[PDB]
């Protein structure tokens, strides 16, 4: 053979002190696996589904997902395999029949006009999709004939308003809709009414208002209990701090959705030392509600990393009023500007200020 | 390696012209052939060397986990440790096994790939060196060098 | 498929090969095969009509599609354990077979007959649809999903399940099986992000070096259950291999012996389809009727020369297929063997004793090459076991079918490559002497420099550098002198490899003409020669080392039992701490 | 013999309904019904609908040319009521284009008689009527998402252990598809024959469960399969679970309802799923299921339902708020 090894020998040496592997060692600092990213499209990749067909049994819901242009593949299909299917049994009945033979019309034929495959195919064109030209029409003269019509016109019907479903839950669909909710790039904490929160800024931008609103907001940590849980991924639900205690918001203006950080919150031990890239710590925040126009419920995904938070920072006034109306100047968005506070923890601002309390009296 | 490396490389050139010559044909699917060639024998040496390096530095830890047991076997029965340094032999195998599994894949893919490409040559070879033996009349004699 | 662009579940799922998933592939294999050769028939039969008659091929051309798309859909069906789907299978089987059969017996009532051909392949169609259908019935037996009430499902196997396994190859398709398409993603993964540790993961069970240990072990327990036998001699081990893993090593050979034989379709189709070029009449044709249809017999049906080529790429895929796996079914026995020795000689390090006798001449550098050396040459003769009981098959298939090519001058040529054969096994043998010259002398020197890079700083604060160095030199001098040695052999080696081809063809063409001049050398006759020529040289100058190897192994094993079954750490199997009443302790075996 | 469940493992609650004084309430909802009818079925009463529509108006055609003499043999002086009927057959086949529209036109309506323009009126107006059923019924099962409760799934069997120091029912329940369910919500529910102290016995009482959330609500944000715990506080009717009396044949259940509008379709689904007394296992925990890759988590979904085993108090949490107490009143002095 033209290998070098055709016949080589049992070899060992001693490649005395093989160390120095100076290896790149960059795996410290890839990346820090996000549990939704910033436009949805949850990062988290499932393994060992043992799946028992139940992907492909909801066809229906699998039908709807598709993109549109794989839509339009399964329509086009659907459609072109059923004509196709029927075409070859009014060529073939049309052959046993025996009509098919080029020559004098003695008998009566199956099916008239039937002299090629492809007339067969446009038969079953005419037939299905109820065009109907009228040059092949169906004789009275072939009983296994009529039973196909019968077959095809029942199969075109069903497939045509199981067709037509999966095409209006598909122009109902609303996750087009959920993209136009915005979320700003990086949320702040900081101080209001003499109790620090963590403040964020949420955003409509098309016109047709959302109705029913519910926005909710989780803490994504791992979980060590006192009994010595290992939980790797653990939500704990934070509350919108509204007058009312409800998750209920009204959504024209680009809205402050914040996060009073009382005794009885997750956040109650964040201090801005610890706010650096490589923290574990992730706020999710979920708005829901039933868009005006399709009656569709949807839903905005965002998520704010420790490197994508930002203490001490306040929100820039957004809404000023013109001559006949308000007005939202979206520019001004994200924007933040530093705001004078404390750079202990809640847990100090609550000690200092119960210290305070007790010098006073 | 040097000789061997040359004459595989001059082979493949040596076989391709002739292949060429006698059927001009060939050389036009030959580039489209040939990128795909290109690529296995792109991806190919970059999984080879790593596997390479990972067979070798996989079988190091054995040889000397196996003369440093011959050297204080009677301090590892006192211990009796010897259930634990099994275990780190079954661990120390495994990942010389696996490494050595993944390397004969790797020539196993090269060769299963590089032999249907070889097999695509030989149809088209094949069928241009045919039909030019009937019309341009090739006369089978360059047929014959197109094939073996 | 359109879902599949965005499906994540399939990242990293699990399947569950149905019964008779085997079974399901080579018969498809099959009968793809012979799809391709109504296709051949179709097209030659209705090239003497002056229509097209498109009836001929076109119904199997359409089955070609069909049948490829049918394991498509079986295995779509197969990855997700879905088996409800395979009424539309079963469906397919069952009609095709029934129209099929028909077919075949209209051939009978109009007398059509064996002599032709479309009658052996429909024959043939109607067994491959049959057992098909049987395959798709077995699968309602097992799986119990149409009508049975409670249906008897299956689980994906334990060590696929693990996350921690990443060699997929004993679980995948039979196609994947035999091109490692799996590999694919690891390949491309590679190039992104480098191989180590990580990438390779945990290997499966059949292949982890606890579950060979354990065989080994039942295969020695069985051994010395079955026979009683007092001693563990080099005999006991080589039975105790062969019934450890005998019944990977036939198939590693089932599939060599085979791509042996396919290997040689290319020297026929080589002398056929020239041959076919060799006549001047093309004109003629095949000429045979029954309705009109003019069918094709055999012999006309292997007389197209695109017949061949397209038989000849078939067949091609088979050999370069058997072949490749014939190689990984004898290397995963031979790493698994070297897993379950390293275990067994590692677990003869522990119940060792330590006596003066034994361990004072068995030191820890013995021991070491055996792991290394002696085990290996022993692994190595697993990867080779089965050229020896096939190179003499390829060869002699190769001597017997070159006689009739060519004739005599064939063999009196080719006889040059077995004469000068047993030199080849001498030049290699002088090589290897020449080899441990070198050897052991870039350690001597090695071992000298080692001194000398050790205590550098007095050996240049003394200036004794260049005095030192020079011992160096001579050193290497007695050493490079062996290395020429090796060197002037590996490439007395290369002559013997590239020009005793060379030889023999010339001795071979030569001597037809003058010697014998029993023919003209046609191109059909010649050119297939040289193939054959080329088919023969690999096995015949590296069937060498295929008997150096088993040599060498038996030396091994050999050297392998004498050391397993040295003295052993007895009265293992038979207050205050150090108890001791008599005391009468020894390190001989027995007295003293 | 045998213990009942209230729902089984997969939904499909095990009650009976008997001595249903029916009034008609079945049939009332006839499009509601034809929803529910499984895909085979609905294809019988979908073909058999315009089946015998066909069939229906073949006879009207047939008889209107038989009374107008259209049919008698022989090519008569009249001009036929409607063209090429020559027979039921082509009665028939009349019946079908015209209802599906397919108008072939060898067999045309004249402008003659005025009872068949009323019967072409007739036929249009029951096929569009029909069609338009059809296509109604059609819609609402494409848009059926019972199906999709099928990819939620539940532990095996929940357990009951420590979490900070109290005592917590745990749970897994996890989503196998990518899409979403939008606004999730768990409810909790225990199933037992409860007596009450004024004498009432209530065959099957079921009291609610706090879902332990943290803004105490019943949100809940599934992507990754979470741990759906209940702490067991003096008000949690679980306060009196000894591990004593986990047995088999102990009156308990659990109900777990996971409620929520998948994201496809926009329809509200329901995912139901008890834990007898023997479907409970005192003192587990549920294994670390979410790993972490070079850039995402990773969920191994072959570790749904493994448990192990975690030290424990063998005692009631009726127990551990008496075992706390005493040790803290002796702690203060
Ligand atoms: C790893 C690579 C994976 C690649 C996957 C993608 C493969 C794409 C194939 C490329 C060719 C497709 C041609 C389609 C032309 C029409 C569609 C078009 O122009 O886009 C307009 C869009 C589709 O855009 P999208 O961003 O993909 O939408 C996804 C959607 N927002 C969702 O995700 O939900 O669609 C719409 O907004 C829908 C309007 C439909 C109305 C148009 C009528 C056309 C009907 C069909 C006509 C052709 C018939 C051909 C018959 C041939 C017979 C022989
Ligand atoms: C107790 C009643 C048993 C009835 C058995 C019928 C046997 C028919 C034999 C003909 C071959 C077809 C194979 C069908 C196998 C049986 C039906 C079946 O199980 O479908 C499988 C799936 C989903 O079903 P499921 O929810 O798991 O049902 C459980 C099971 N059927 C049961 O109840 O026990 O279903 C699907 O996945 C259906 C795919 C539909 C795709 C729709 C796309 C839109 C275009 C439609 C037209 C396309 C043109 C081609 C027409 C056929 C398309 C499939
Ligand atoms: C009319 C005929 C003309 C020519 C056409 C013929 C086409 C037919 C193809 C025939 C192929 C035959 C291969 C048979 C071997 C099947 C695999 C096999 O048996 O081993 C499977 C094993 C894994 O099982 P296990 O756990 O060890 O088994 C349990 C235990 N040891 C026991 O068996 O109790 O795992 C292994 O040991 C791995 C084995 C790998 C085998 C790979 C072979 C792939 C071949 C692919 C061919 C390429 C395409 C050719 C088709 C051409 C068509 C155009
Ligand atoms: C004169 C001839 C006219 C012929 C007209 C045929 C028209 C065919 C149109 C071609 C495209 C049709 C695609 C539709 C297939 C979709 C099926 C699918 O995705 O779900 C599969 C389902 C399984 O769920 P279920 O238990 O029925 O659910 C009931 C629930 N309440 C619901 O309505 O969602 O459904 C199932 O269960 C399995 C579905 C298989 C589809 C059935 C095809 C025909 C079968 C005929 C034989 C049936 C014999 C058995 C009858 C029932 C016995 C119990
Ligand atoms: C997109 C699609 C349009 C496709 C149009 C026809 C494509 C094949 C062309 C062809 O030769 O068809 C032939 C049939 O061919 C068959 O009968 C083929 C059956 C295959 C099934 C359909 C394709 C899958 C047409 O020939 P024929 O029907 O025999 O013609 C009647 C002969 N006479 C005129 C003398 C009476
Ligand atoms: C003809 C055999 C060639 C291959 C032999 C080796 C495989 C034997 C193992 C076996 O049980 O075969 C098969 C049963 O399949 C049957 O039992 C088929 C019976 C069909 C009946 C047809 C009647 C005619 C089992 O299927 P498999 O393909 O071996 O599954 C591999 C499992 N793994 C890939 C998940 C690891
Ligand atoms: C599903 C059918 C499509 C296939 C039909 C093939 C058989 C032909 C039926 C047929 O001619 O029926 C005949 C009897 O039969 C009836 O009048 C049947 C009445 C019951 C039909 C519905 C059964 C359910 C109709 O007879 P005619 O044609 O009205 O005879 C007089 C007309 N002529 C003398 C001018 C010809
Ligand atoms: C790494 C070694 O793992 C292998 C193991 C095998 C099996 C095998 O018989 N090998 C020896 C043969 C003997 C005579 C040395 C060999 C080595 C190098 C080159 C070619 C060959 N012969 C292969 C068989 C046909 C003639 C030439 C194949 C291939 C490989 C491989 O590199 O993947
Ligand atoms: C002459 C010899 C020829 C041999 C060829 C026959 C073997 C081919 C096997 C293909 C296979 O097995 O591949 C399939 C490819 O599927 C698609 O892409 C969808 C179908 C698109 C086209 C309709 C399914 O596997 P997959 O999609 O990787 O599986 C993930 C889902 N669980
Ligand atoms: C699809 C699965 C594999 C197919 C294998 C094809 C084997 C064909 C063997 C015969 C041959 O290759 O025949 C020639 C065929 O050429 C074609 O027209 C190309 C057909 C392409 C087919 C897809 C005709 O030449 P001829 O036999 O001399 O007939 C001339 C006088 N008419
Ligand atoms: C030159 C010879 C002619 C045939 C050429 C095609 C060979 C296909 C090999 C089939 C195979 O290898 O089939 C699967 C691969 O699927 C694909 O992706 C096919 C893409 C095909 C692209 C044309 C293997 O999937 P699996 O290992 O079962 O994966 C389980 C979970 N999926
Ligand atoms: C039938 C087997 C013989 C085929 C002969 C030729 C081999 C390559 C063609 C087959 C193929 O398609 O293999 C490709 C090889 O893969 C690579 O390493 C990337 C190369 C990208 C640049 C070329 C792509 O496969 P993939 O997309 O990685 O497969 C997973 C998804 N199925
Ligand atoms: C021990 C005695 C020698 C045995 C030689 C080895 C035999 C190999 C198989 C036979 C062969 O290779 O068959 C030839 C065609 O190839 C195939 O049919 C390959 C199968 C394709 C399958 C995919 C027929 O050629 P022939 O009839 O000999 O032609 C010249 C004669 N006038
Ligand atoms: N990898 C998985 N993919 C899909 N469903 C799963 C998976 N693992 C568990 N399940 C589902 O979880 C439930 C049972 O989970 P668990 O692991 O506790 O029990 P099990 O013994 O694996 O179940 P079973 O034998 O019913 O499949 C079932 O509804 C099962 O379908």
């Amino acid at each position: 053979m033209l290998s070098r090894k055709g016949i080589i020998p049992e070899e060992y040496v001693l490649t005395r002190l093989a160390e120095d592997p100076t290896e790149p060692r960059y795996r410290t600092r890839e990346r820090r696996a996000r549990f939704v990213s910033k436009k949805g499209n949850c990062n988290v990749a499932h393994k060992n589904i043992r799946e028992q067909g139940r992907f492909l049994q909801d066809v229906f819901t699998t039908l709807v997902d598709l993109k549109w242009p794989h839509t339009l593949l399964i329509f086009t299909m659907s459609f072109l395999c059923s004509w196709l299917l029927f075409a070859m049994v009014w060529w073939l009945i049309a052959f046993a029949h025996g009509d098919l033979a080029p020559g004098e019309g003695t008998n009566v034929p199956c099916v008239t006009s039937i002299h090629s495959f492809s007339s067969a195919f446009l038969f079953s064109i005419e037939v299905q999709v109820t065009i109907g030209f009228g040059g092949r029409m169906v004789t009275e003269e072939c009983p296994l004939a009529i039973l196909i019509l019968i077959v095809q016109n029942i199969v075109g019907l069903m497939i045509n308003a199981i067709m037509l479903g999966c095409i209006f839950m598909k122009t109902a669909q609303a996750h087009r809709r959920a993209e136009t909710l915005i979320f700003s790039k990086h949320a702040v904490i900081t101080l209001r009414h003499g109790r620090l929160c963590f403040m964020l800024r949420v955003g409509d931008l098309r016109k047709s208002m959302i109705i029913s609103a519910t926005i909710h907001m989780q803490v994504v940590r791992k979980t060590t209990s006192p009994e010595g849980e290992v939980v790797p991924l653990h939500q704990v639900d934070i509350p919108m701090e509204n007058g009312v205690g409800g998750n209920s918001i009204f959504l024209v203006a680009p809205l402050i959705i914040y996060h009073v950080i009382d005794s009885n919150s997750p956040l109650y031990d964040l201090a801005p030392s610890d706010l650096h890239h490589h923290q574990d710590l992730e706020i999710i925040v979920i708005l829901e509600g039933v868009v005006e126009t399709t009656g569709i419920t949807t839903q905005a995904r965002t998520s704010y990393l420790a490197d994508e938070i930002l203490w001490g920072q306040r929100f820039v006034p957004i809404v000023a009023e013109e001559d006949g109306r308000y007005s939202v100047d979206y520019s001004k968005f994200g924007n933040t500007v530093k705001v004078p506070t404390p750079l202990c923890t809640a847990r100090q601002l609550d000690e200092d200020r119960s210290l305070l309390d007790a010098l006073t009296l | 390696t040097l000789e061997c490396l040359s004459r595989s490389t001059l082979l493949c050139v040596s076989a391709l012209t002739v292949i060429s010559y006698v059927t001009p044909v060939f050389l036009v699917a030959l580039l489209p052939l040939a990128v795909v060639c290109y690529f296995i024998q792109k991806y190919f040496r970059v999984a080879s060397r790593d596997l390479q390096q990972l067979d070798d530095t996989t079988q190091l830890p054995l040889v000397s986990h196996f003369a440093e047991t011959v050297e204080g076997l009677t301090t590892i029965r006192a211990f009796r440790y010897e259930a634990r340094f099994q275990q780190k032999l079954l661990e120390y195998t495994d990942s010389n096994n696996i490494a050595s599994l993944f390397l004969t894949a790797a020539n196993r893919w090269l060769e299963v790939c590089m032999e249907y490409i070889g097999a695509c040559v030989v149809l088209i070879a094949a069928a241009t060196s045919i039909s030019n033996s009937l019309h341009r009349e090739l006369s089978a004699g360059l047929v014959g060098l197109g094939l073996t | 498929w359109g879902s599949q662009s965005s499906k994540v579940h399939i990242h990293h799922s699990t399947w569950l090969h149905f019964p008779g998933h085997n079974l399901r592939w080579i018969l498809t294999f099959i009968l793809l095969f012979v799809l391709v050769c109504e296709i051949a028939e179709g097209i030659l039969s209705d090239g003497v009509t002056e229509s097209r008659h498109l009836h001929l091929y076109m119904p199997a051309g359409m089955a070609f599609m069909a049948a490829i798309t049918s394991v498509v859909y079986y295995h779509n069906i197969e990855t997700s354990n879905f088996p409800k789907l395979l009424i539309a299978l079963l469906i397919y089987w069952t009609l095709a077979f029934i129209t099929k059969t028909i077919k075949f017996v209209k051939f009978y009532d109009h007398a059509i007959g064996f002599s032709q051909l479309r009658f052996c392949l429909t024959g043939l169609l109607v067994i491959l649809y049959g057992m098909l259908l049987l395959v798709e019935v077995n699968v309602i037996r097992v799986r119990r999903y149409i009508f049975f009430k409670t249906p008897r499902e299956v689980k994906p196997p334990e060590d696929l399940q693990d996350l921690g396994v990443r060699f997929l190859q004993p679980f995948v398709n039979l196609l994947s099986k035999g091109t490692y398409w799996w590999m694919n993603a690891f390949i491309k993964t590679a190039h992104k992000k480098p191989i180590d540790l990580r990438a390779i993961a945990k290997l499966p069970i059949a292949m982890r070096a606890l579950t060979n240990y354990q065989r080994l072990c039942v295969a020695f327990d069985a051994q010395a259950r079955k026979d009683t036998q007092s001693p563990q001699g080099a005999r006991a081990i080589w039975r105790a291999l062969c019934h450890a893993f005998g019944r990977r090593l036939i198939l590693s050979s089932t599939f060599r012996i085979l791509a042996d034989l396919l290997g040689f379709a290319g020297p026929l189709c080589i002398f056929g389809i020239v041959d076919h070029l060799g006549k001047e009449n093309h004109v003629f044709q095949p000429k045979t009727q029954f309705l009109g249809v003019y069918f094709v017999s055999s012999q006309e049906f292997l007389g197209n020369a695109y017949v061949l080529a397209v038989l000849l790429f078939l067949a091609l895929l088979l050999q370069r297929t058997f072949l490749q796996a014939s190689y990984y079914v004898a290397i995963e026995t031979g790493i698994n063997l070297r897993g379950a020795i390293q275990t067994k000689i590692y677990n003869k390090i522990m119940h060792m004793s330590t006596s003066n006798l034994s361990m004072g001449e068995m030191t820890a550098g013995q021991i070491c090459n055996l792991v290394a050396i002696d085990t290996n040459q022993l692994m190595w003769f697993f990867f080779l076991c089965p050229n020896l009981w096939t190179m003499p098959v390829q060869i002699i298939v190769g001597v017997i079918l070159l006689y009739y090519i060519l004739g005599v001058s064939a063999l009196i040529g080719a006889a040059v490559i077995i004469l000068l054969a047993p030199v080849q096994y001498f030049v290699a043998t002088k090589l290897s002497q020449a080899q441990r010259t070198t050897l052991e002398h870039s350690n001597e020197r090695l071992k000298q420099t080692n001194e000398m890079l050790r205590g550098m700083k007095l050996l240049k604060l003394y200036a004794w550098e260049s005095i030192f160095c020079s011992r160096v030199e001579v050193t290497r001098r007695k050493e490079m002198t062996s290395l020429r040695a090796f060197a002037v052999y590996t490439s007395i080696s290369i002559f013997m490899n590239t020009a005793i081809p060379i030889a023999a063809v010339l001795i071979t063409f030569v001597g037809h003409v003058s010697f014998f001049k029993e023919s003209d050398l046609s191109p059909s006759v010649a050119f297939a020669s040289l193939s054959l020529f080329h088919i023969l040289v690999t096995p015949l100058f590296l069937l060498s080392s295929v008997v150096r190897s088993t040599v060498k192994a038996l030396v091994s094993v050999q050297k392998l039992s004498e050391f397993l079954s040295s003295a052993e750490i007895r009265e293992e199997q038979c207050n205050f701490c150090v108890q001791i009443i008599g005391g009468f302790f020894t390190w001989t075996p027995d007295g003293i």
